[PDB]
């Protein structure tokens, strides 16, 4: 009998547009950005939340606005579950610790910058650093892509698996193959 | 604004390094000084980003250092290929991007 | 990979104003950003300014206020330059950059596009 462990799901990360970038001016400039980053999430989401129903059948601190807007959205429905957790953990703490950097700004507050600075200048100021949080969400996203294709082949080869007996687990599936 | 040396000359296969001095509200401030090399008659390449940072198609002869109001760029084992201008530049508090002057490393 | 395409040159004399285009490929030209720097032949590289893409904020430097209106067309994902008010200091290689991604402050111009010479005589 040999064990074998595939992870088959991510944790769910949405992000609402609406409080992450603020007004509501500022919405209708740095919008279609941010769209394309929703989008590109929910994509995710669904894409892990199919991969579980086709299988099958920050986050401590979360379980809205003290985040910035980034949310874990639950599913609806031992080393390689471990790093799963772990690198997606990383990424969710990496982007977090991010977006408290200033960015070059004068400050890391959108309070602070309307206050002390005149708007000519915060208009530019503004941009920078709206733009630089949406640059790092940027980059999450795109490391949530490459992530998301490797639990995707990951988890076509455990529905194409689905003799053997399997057990749920964390974020995946393990099998017993009996030999 | 930023002030290099105007050229910078050597015999092939020894270390030479070029500086780059600007003021504390553009380099003392923070901000990170990034290298660049023009060979003659195309545009400007990519040679160090993020002050230390080495981008892939580039040997690791190039480093680069900063200190306080100070940025400093050393090649190693120079060869008759790395005699193009090279840049420096740095953002300021208005985030402004300032590029150096060019040094003729002939 | 990622590319910035210019136009071609431009004899444009006195009094006119350039119309420089670059053209982003291989990458989403909404997001990043795209710099305007000159090179006056024989000189080193001085900058024009910034077009952020998402907003239509432009920043130039304090010589080229007023002259110079950066436009972005994010359907062609193509950002125009408008000089206006030439004279003959301004015959110059107007190469377009894009500023990398952005960790921890502003970083590097991570592509730079074609040489496209505006000359400016009589």
């Amino acid at each position: 009998v040999t064990t074998e462990i595939l992870p088959v799901s991510m944790t769910k990360t949405s992000v609402d547009c609406t409080m992450y970038i603020c007004c509501s001016n500022l919405l209708l400039q740095y919008g279609s950005f941010c769209t394309q980053l929703n989008r590109a999430l929910t994509g995710i989401a669904v894409e892990q939340d199919k991969n579980t129903q086709e299988v099958f059948a920050f986050i401590k601190q979360y379980g809205a606005q003290k985040f910035n807007g980034l949310t874990v959205l639950p599913p609806l429905l031992l080393g390689k579950l471990q790093d799963v957790v772990n690198q997606n953990a990383q990424a969710l703490n990496t982007l977090v610790k991010q977006l408290s950097s200033n960015f070059g700004a004068i400050s890391s507050v959108l309070n602070d910058i309307l206050s002390r600075l005149d708007p000519p200048e915060a208009e530019v100021q503004i941009d920078r650093l709206i733009t630089g949080r949406l640059q790092s969400l940027q980059t999450y996203v795109t490391q949530q892509l490459i992530r998301a294709a490797e639990i995707r082949a990951s988890a076509n080869l455990a529905a194409t698996k689905m003799m053997s007996f399997p057990q749920s687990a964390p974020h995946g599936v393990v099998f017993l193959h009996v030999t | 604004v930023l002030s290099q040396p105007p050229s910078v000359s050597g015999a092939p296969g020894q270390r030479v390094t070029i500086s780059c001095t600007g003021s504390s509200s553009n380099i003392g401030a923070g901000y990170d000084v990034h290298w660049y090399q023009q060979l003659p008659g195309t545009a400007p390449k990519l040679l160090i980003y993020g002050n230390n940072n080495r981008p892939s198609g580039v040997p690791d002869r190039f480093s680069g250092s900063k200190s306080g109001t100070s940025a400093s760029l050393a090649i190693t084992g120079l060869q008759a290929e790395d005699e193009a201008d090279y840049y420096c530049q740095s953002y300021d508090r208005s985030l402004s991007v300032v590029f150096g002057g060019g040094t003729k490393l002939t | 990979q990622v590319q910035l395409v210019q136009s071609g040159a431009e004899v444009k004399k006195p009094g006119a104003s350039v119309k420089v285009s670059c053209k982003a490929s291989g990458y989403t030209f909404t997001g990043y950003y795209i710099h305007w720097v000159r090179q006056a032949p024989g000189q080193g590289l001085e900058w024009m300014g910034w077009i952020n893409p998402n907003s239509d904020v432009t920043n130039y430097a304090q010589k080229f206020q007023g002259r110079v209106t950066m436009t972005r067309d994010t359907s062609i994902s193509t950002a125009y330059m408008e000089l206006s008010r030439l004279r003959s200091d301004d015959t110059a290689v107007y190469y377009c950059a894009r500023e990398a991604t952005m960790i921890r402050g502003p970083s590097d111009f991570d592509y730079w596009g074609q040489g496209t010479l505006v000359t400016v005589s009589s």
